[PDB]
RNA sequence: GCUUGACUGCGAGCGUGACGGCGCGAGCAGGUGCGAAAGCAGGUCAUAGUGAUCCGGUGGUUCUGAAUGGAAGGGCCAUCGCUCAACGGAUAAAAGGUACUCCGGGGA
RNA sequence: UGAGCCUUGAUGUGUAGGAUAGGUGGGAGGCUUUGAAGUGUGGACGCCAGUCUGCAUGGAGCCGACCUUGAAAUACCACCCUUUAAUGUUUGAUGUUCUAACGUUGACCCGUAAUCCGGGUUGCGGACAGUGUCUGGUGGGUAGUUUGACUGGGGCGGUCU
RNA sequence: GUUUAUUAAAAACACAGCACUGUGCAAACACGAAAGUGGACGUAUACGGUGUGACGCCUGCCCGGUGCCGGAAGGUUAAUUGAUGGGGUUAGCGCAAGCGAAGCUCUUGAUCGAAGCCCCGGUAAACGGCGGCCGUAACUAUAACGGUCCUAAGGUAGCGA
RNA sequence: UUUUGUAUAAUGGGUCAGCGACUUAUAUUCUGUAGCAAGGUUAACCGAAUAGGGGAGCCGAAGGGAAACCGAGUCUUAACUGGGCGUUAAGUUGCAGGGUAUAGACCCGAAACCCGGUGAUCUAGCCAUGGGCAGGUUGAAGGUUGGGUAACACUAACUGGAGGACCGAACCGACUAAUGUUGAAAAAUUAGCGGAUGACUUGUGGCUGGGGGUGAAAGGCCAAUCAAACCGGGAGAUAGCU
RNA sequence: AGGGUGACAGCCCCGUACACAAAAAUGCACAUGCUGUGAGCUCGAUGAGUAGGGCGGGACACGUGGUAUCCUGUCUGAAUA
RNA sequence: UAAGGUGAUAUGAACCGUUAUAACCGGCGAUUUCCGAAUGGGGAAACCCAGUGUGUUUCGACACACUAUCAUUAACUGAAUCCAUAGGUUAAUGAGGCGAACCGGGGGAACUGAAACAUCUAAGUACCCCGAGGAAAAGAAAUCAACCGAGAUUCCCCCAG
């Protein structure tokens, strides 16, 4: 899915962009424990200014 | 029970339909998962008995979200 | 020797079956073959060589076409698939045991 | 490692022939002194015919209907094909490793003087196992049934049109 | 000892022993939609199933058939993937006969595709099988023996008139 | 009553009295009858409620044809001398009756299937807690001593009390025979018989429930029943049978 | 109307037709008051794991048939007057 | 309302009352032991066994009152783990059970019909379970109609076998 990386993640690296992932992957990883945020449109115009 | 939390999804009932259309009854069983959440409003792991569907609704609605329809119809978690 | 009448739409009237069916049929309408012609040919000397219906396959026919124009499907016509042999065919699909026997009727 | 895909370069001996011609198009000038023909080597292709190219020698040209050929240009520009090579994207196969899903009828802590269960820590596994839907095989374990009629009684034999 | 209460007390059933197979523990198996219990608070000198039935001498031959256990190239093969081809519909082109873009829809199903089966090898204290035809020894009978029968192989030991 | 056929020794009835079997609803056809007539007639409902109002709709005068369509004609065919079917005969609505259809459908009767419940106070197996087994014999392992052996082995005494041990009461069974067979008893009595210190027996309480339980395996047991218990419900199951 | 009174009752008796009566509780109507709920106008907004699709079923008279529509156990998945 | 009256089998005995406190009928109340949702714990239903607070001109022993579970809300407290949560206590409100049909939803056969029987029919009927009301359910169009329209749902008669 189209969630949204933040911190020193490893390779497919985005430091903030829109790439595409598996969700198992993206739960229980990137969503909670962090690094990532989802892309519901609320979350991503929040922190664009970050 | 195997009622699916989020989604309230029930075993409902079908028919074994073979090559001699002989009827035999059966069940239509979800395909349910123990699976672990961390909250971030509350930070604990919330244990939820959910289907393979209502997985896919916390994926687009979101975790909080689904607490506050527990919450508003009666269910406990 | 020459040809395709083993032809198409019909048929007064009659035989034969409970019925479904089956069998004979001059003559007429259209178009052919043989014979010079009168005429004959709607398979074979006759009587056996067979299977209803349902569901479909194929070809033809604007007949129907769930708002309209089409189409799918169906009907009509042509035609195919049953040793349904228990052959007027109960299902697309079916073998044994009962001195453990149990009911209903008649019998030594 | 099998495959697509995106650029970049090789790559094409029916036959005559200046010579190992990919197909159609635009097309008589493009390029070279920001150093080219034409020789001499290495790497390297191969039906060892010949060609590509780094470097170096060389220091000012190759090219065009050129006459030939069924079809004429590494003069150049475009969509690229056949074959083949490298990096890179992407989809699967095989195999190794790891943790965050998950399993724990391992230890320990708390609710709790509690062999249940739940929360928490830790250890060993680990995307297997297991489960749900779909599907092939197996399956009197079980369930519903079939298993014909005439007939010197019935069965055997035999018959049914 | 046990059993057909109420026709059959036995030759039956059970029995210790023996043998085979399953099972590494969250065991196999069984009851249960499941939880869980039993198996077991046991651990291959143990447990579950089957078979024979103290003990003594012993338990031969045949793996084709039917099961089981493996092995594995090829062949066929479900779900899934939906390649090509055909048909319907029509913006438009065609005085019309007809053809036909994209989109959508229908039909056909090239390819991927595990077990099982076909195939190969073991397993008889697994289920089973252990034959016909002739010739031949005394009084007869029998066949040590001598051929054929390609069904996988033809009754050994012990006995029985 | 059943039958080709009965006094038949075919079936049924002890008698009397009471009760007991061709109905009802909704459809359709025929006949009788009544009203109206090329028309007849309403259903629900309204209602001053058997009136009146309501003509939605059904049936009939027109059929042929698969249908489009055509029409007193039409279809089949290229077209019919024709042929097939029709045209030149009054139906409709009440009532009563004879039939059929669907409902239990003239009545009585199965053996059985399924669902929902009830029972292990009888019996089968088990779990926990207790009790019972008179009496009399046979004399194992072991212990001690002696003989014997190079020494063991081995043997002779006493001690010892092992046994799905023997005989035999209580107790637990039920093999033979007799009485009994509308019995005293819906399996018993008398006299013989088997086990009787164990795979025993027994008191009390608990557990296992029907397509299941349990079974030292008979298809036995599971409330005097068991090739699928009991009771209620589907149920007036069905019967081409008496 | 009906029943009873020693046999069959309009006039014997209880009633019937008719005409009235509620301290207290209570049903239903309008009338009024209080606590709350909330008019109307204009400007928006238009219900996402949803419609639809594959497989497997069920329900509409309709049994997969050329089979629409509706419901969904599984797997996926839009558009925005 | 009243001169009669103390239910009946059922008399008898003993009284009450006659002009408003006999009896009878109606409304509003009081009393209401024990068991049964039974609710202080238990239980072989009509019985057994307690705890807390409060009361004794006889402060021994009794009497009055309260104490089930669950849901929701509030307050006070409160682990592993520091904060937090789980958990614990108290208080207010409400639910439990019974009952004949109708209704809604979740499960759901077989006899039988097809002259047998498997698709089918019987039939979403019987039964079982949950929940609600005096009705429930349904209900203001992503519905029918066909180029004309109608304008939610439910019920009756036709359409129509």
């Amino acid at each position: 899915m189209q969630v949204i990386l933040l911190d020193k993640v490893a390779n497919l690296g985005s430091l903030g962009d829109q790439v595409n992932v598996k969700a198992g992957y993206a739960r229980n990883f990137l969503v909670p424990q962090g690094k990532a945020v989802p892309a519901t449109k609320k979350n991503i115009e929040f922190f664009e200014a970050r | 029970s195997r009622v699916c939390q989020v989604t309230g999804k029930r075993p409902v009932t079908g028919n074994n339909r073979s090559h001699a259309l002989n009827a035999t009854k059966r069940r239509f069983l979800p395909n349910l998962h123990s699976h672990r959440f961390w909250v971030e409003s509350e930070k604990r792991f919330v244990t939820l008995r959910v289907s393979a569907k209502g997985m896919r609704v916390i994926d687009k609605k979101g975790i909080d979200t689904v607490l506050a329809e527990l919450r508003a119809r009666g269910e406990k978690y």
